[PDB]
């Protein structure tokens, strides 16, 4: 898993961006620098209370 | 029955217009070429060949140039051509102006030369000293010192035929004309309309010996008022664009420009100005012996009875304009079509002058209190 | 008369092939090169059609 | 109609002759290799990590990128708040990108002299007199303001009737600059994009301070949102940030440091009063119609070039012009020249000039300048 968060931060699409909200079914909606809204069922890799809307 | 050979000619001129690879070396610049190719600025250039290109999708990257022809011509704010795909310089910049540019320059003027207008040889003469003359005798300019005239602005009430004298010029002119409408620049977007008046201008550099025409400046530049509402014209800036064209740092080069305005007490001072307008035209109403010239003229390819008395007409009517004239011309000839004879008589004319001036009422009770 | 019918189906083979862009040409060049704006992007040199 | 057959005949012989007339190693080795030369779309940093750099990076309208450093690169050389190219296929920035020319603010900047000398202009000295020590003096010999404690205004206004010389005496200055002097294209500043000009506006000082002691034209100054109604429509709003963005530019929280603005209004009752107020321009160098000396000045200066009888009295002249703008004294040498060509005599005399004198003024619409009135003698 780490292996792949690598390649993925280090990949073009990351799109790093600001997360809108956080929600719960422990889910987020990010937009990205792209400016495209993005809901994901599942909040991340990253802890969810770790997380800042 | 003449009239065929006429309509073969048109169309034979027609067919010549529609009638206007290296073995090797340009196969190789076809491969190197992709089928679409997308035009893009050059926004810096690298002694690499690999030159960094700004494009719609803002892709720079710096890119290779193979131009077989020449690659010493790029410069920056050149429009380059990219492959679609690779987006390498492809090879010599796209030279060509804006669209809207384009529709100005008129190849083909209808009118012939000043012989059609009657009675405004004063106004034919500044026209010509300012554009015609100073391109056919150079010499005669350098040897008094002066340098030609190259503004011109002809103001007069409507259907002096202040447009005529334009046509005319157009007829014979070596420089190239752009007839432009003063109300041609209403861009909605902010900027663009300004810049657009920067665009004649370039290309009337471009094309060397050149003449604008801008009819009814009036609203191009009229007063330069304060925004007051707050709305902001923006027209305002166009003017100033133009104003700086006109006399704004640098300089003109060699272009000269023709303006005609109904009304010139509206127009902003600075625009009508000596350095802008070094000379002004004045249209006035046709007197008597201008509008002889022009009843004839009107009448000259139409069928006239000895009975007419041209001089009658001229004489008992004041007011009437050049355009006046020709509209009795057309009007008379309907009237004989309606008792069906082709020949004009005397009494058509006469029932023609009043009806084209039905819509011209003027004065009030100033009779007897003066 | 069946085979026409089916054949028609067949020609419908045909509304599958993606759509071409729409574009307007700002201007005319030689040697079959038109230089046609795209709607939504840039200006783009096509090497035009034998028809 | 055989006059219009013989026109046919030759298009038909033109027509003839159409259809009988039809019946370098860089596009060689290099294509081939140029070919699969990948691309490195340009992009810029924003940050830099500990460890494993990670540089993130805005594309330009894309994303913030966590791009890696290319393998053949110095992670030194890769700099935070630098410009940098990443192949979008390796994810990566295999080449550093110089920094961004900005061309267009470069364009305006003059690079070329205007070829005008402070002489031809006439008629204006004290006009003339002003400028030089807020261009010239306090930039060629900054020691004698020092030597007084005087700071130089570093800010000038010309205004004054049209025609009056304003553009021309500036166009001098450029001429004996020996400094950068910066040309401003007023309908350049104003763009499409919301506050696009505004940006310009802050290159237009970045380019400014780069270069050393610099004099900036804002030629035509109304055109650069030179008025703050700033209505609750705001058609002019974008134009108004811009003008905003050049006002504290130009001074406030550090101004030019080493600029003097020169700008120039045919209107200054329309100028904005925050751009009036001073500092941002402290003097006010407001050309006027020339006098009677100076009326013969510039008369004299105009017709030097013309070939005239060495008799001629510009002072009658000068005199016969009652209010006249400098433009339309060279509007009557010219005039009067153009007399001379019209009877086709080589060189001109007293008559012609008095001939263009009621030309240029009293035949244009004035009114003033033509008398039917006895009224007074
Ligand atoms: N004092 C002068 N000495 C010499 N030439 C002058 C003088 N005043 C005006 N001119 C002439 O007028 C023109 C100079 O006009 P300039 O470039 O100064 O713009 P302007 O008309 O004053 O500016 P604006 O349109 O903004 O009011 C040239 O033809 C120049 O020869």
């Amino acid at each position: 898993e780490n292996s792949e968060k690598i390649k993925v931060n280090k990949t073009l699409p990351y799109l790093v961006s600001n997360v809108i909200e956080l929600l719960d079914v422990k889910c987020a909606v990010i937009k990205t620098s792209t400016r495209q809204t993005y809901f994901l069922p599942v909040i991340g890799l990253v802890d969810a209370e770790k997380l800042k809307p | 029955l003449e009239r065929i050979k006429d309509y073969l000619l048109m169309e034979e001129e027609f067919i010549r217009n529609q009638e206007q690879k290296q073995e090797e070396e340009r196969s190789k610049v076809d491969d190197l070429r992709g089928t679409p190719m997308s035009v893009g600025t050059l926004e810096e250039i690298i002694d690499d060949n690999h030159a960094i290109v700004s494009t719609s999708v803002g892709s720079e990257h710096y890119v290779s140039i193979l131009s077989f022809v020449d690659k010493d011509l790029l410069e920056p704010g050149c429009s380059v051509l990219l492959n679609h795909k690779v987006h390498a310089v492809i090879g010599v910049l796209m030279d060509d102006t804006d669209p809207l540019v384009t529709v100005m320059k008129v190849e083909k003027a209808p009118q012939e030369t000043y012989a059609d207008i009657g009675g405004l040889d004063n106004q034919i003469q500044e026209i010509k000293e300012s554009v015609e003359l100073p391109l056919t005798h150079p010499e005669y300019y350098e040897e008094m010192g002066i340098k030609p005239p190259k503004g011109v602005i002809l103001y007069g009430p409507p259907g002096t035929g202040k447009t005529l004298l334009a046509k005319a010029v157009a007829n014979q002119t070596s420089a190239t004309f752009l007839r432009v409408v003063g109300s041609e620049l209403i861009q909605k977007y902010l900027g663009d309309g300004p810049k657009l008046v920067r665009e004649l201008f370039r290309v009337a550099e471009e094309h060397a010996p050149s003449i604008v025409f801008i009819d009814e400046i009036d609203a191009i530049g009229t007063k330069r008022y304060d925004s007051n509402s707050g709305g902001e014209r923006e027209i305002q800036r166009t003017m100033l664009e133009l104003l700086n064209q006109l006399d704004g740092f640098d300089s003109r080069g060699d272009v000269k420009v023709i303006m005609a305005t109904n009304r010139i007490e509206t127009l902003d001072p600075a625009l009508i100005r000596p350095g802008r307008i070094d000379r002004k035209i004045e249209f006035p109403l046709p007197d008597e012996k201008t509008k002889k010239r022009i009843f004839q003229i009107h009448t000259s390819r139409m069928t006239l009875a000895d009975d007419v008395t041209l001089d009658d007409l001229i004489m008992a009517k004041d007011d009437l304009s050049g355009a006046d004239i020709k509209a009795i011309c057309t009007e008379a000839g309907l009237m004989a079509l309606r008792e069906r004879r082709m020949k004009v008589t005397n009494e058509d004319f006469k029932k023609s002058k009043e009806n084209v001036l039905y819509k011209k009422q003027e004065g009030t009770p100033e009779g007897l209190y003066l | 008369l069946n085979a026409k019918v089916r054949l028609l189906r067949e020609e419908l083979q045909l509304l599958q092939e993606q759509g071409s862009y729409v574009g307007e040409v700002v201007r005319a060049m030689d040697k079959k090169k038109v230089l046609v704006k795209v709607h939504p992007e840039g200006k783009f040199v096509v090497d035009v059609d034998k028809n | 109609d055989d006059i219009q057959q013989l026109l046919k005949k030759i298009n038909e012989l033109t027509g003839i002759k159409e259809s009988d007339t039809g019946l370098l190693a860089a596009d060689k080795q290099t294509l081939q290799s140029e070919q699969p030369l990948q691309v490195a779309r340009c992009t810029k940093i924003i940050n830099a990590d500990s460890e494993d750099p990670k540089y993130i990076i805005n594309v330009k309208q894309f994303a913030k990128f966590v791009v890696d450093l290319s393998d053949q690169v110095a992670p030194t050389d890769i700099e935070e708040g630098m410009r940098v190219g990443v192949d979008r296929n390796k994810y990566q920035i295999h080449i550093p990108l110089p920094p961004k020319i900005d061309p267009t603010v470069t364009m305006m900047q003059v690079e070329e002299k205007p070829d005008v000398t402070y002489s031809d202009v006439g008629g204006c000295k004290e006009q003339i007199e002003k400028l030089r020590e807020v261009v010239e003096t306090p930039l060629l010999h900054p020691e004698r303001f020092v030597n007084l404690g005087i700071e130089p205004p570093k800010g000038v206004l010309l205004f004054g009737p049209p025609g009056t010389g304003k553009t021309l005496c500036a166009r001098a200055v450029a001429n004996r600059t020996d400094a950068c002097f910066i040309r401003v294209i007023g309908s350049e500043l104003v763009q499409k994009y919301v506050g696009e000009g505004a940006r310009m506006v802050r290159e237009l000082f970045e380019m400014a301070r780069t270069k050393k002691a610099c004099l900036i034209f804002f030629d035509e100054i109304d055109a650069i949102g030179g008025a703050r109604f700033d209505d609750g429509a705001g058609g002019d709003n974008e134009v108004q940030r811009t003008m905003l963005e050049l006002i504290n530019q130009l001074d406030g929280f550090d101004p030019r440091g080493n600029i003097k603005v020169l700008m120039a209004t045919n209107r200054p009752d329309t100028l904005d009063p925050a751009l009036m107020r001073p500092g941002r321009l402290d003097r006010k160098i407001e050309f006027s119609l020339p006098d009677l000396e100076g009326r013969t000045h510039i008369f004299k200066i105009h017709a030097r070039s013309m070939s005239v009888e060495r008799d001629i009295r510009f002072e009658l002249l000068a005199r016969l012009c009652p209010n006249s703008t400098g433009a339309e004294i060279r509007s009557v040498c010219t005039e009067a020249g153009m007399f001379a060509i019209r009877a086709r005599r080589k060189i001109a005399t007293e008559k012609d000039f008095l001939e263009a004198v009621n030309k240029v003024i009293k035949s244009y619409a004035k009114f003033s300048a033509t008398p039917r009135y006895m009224t007074y003698n």
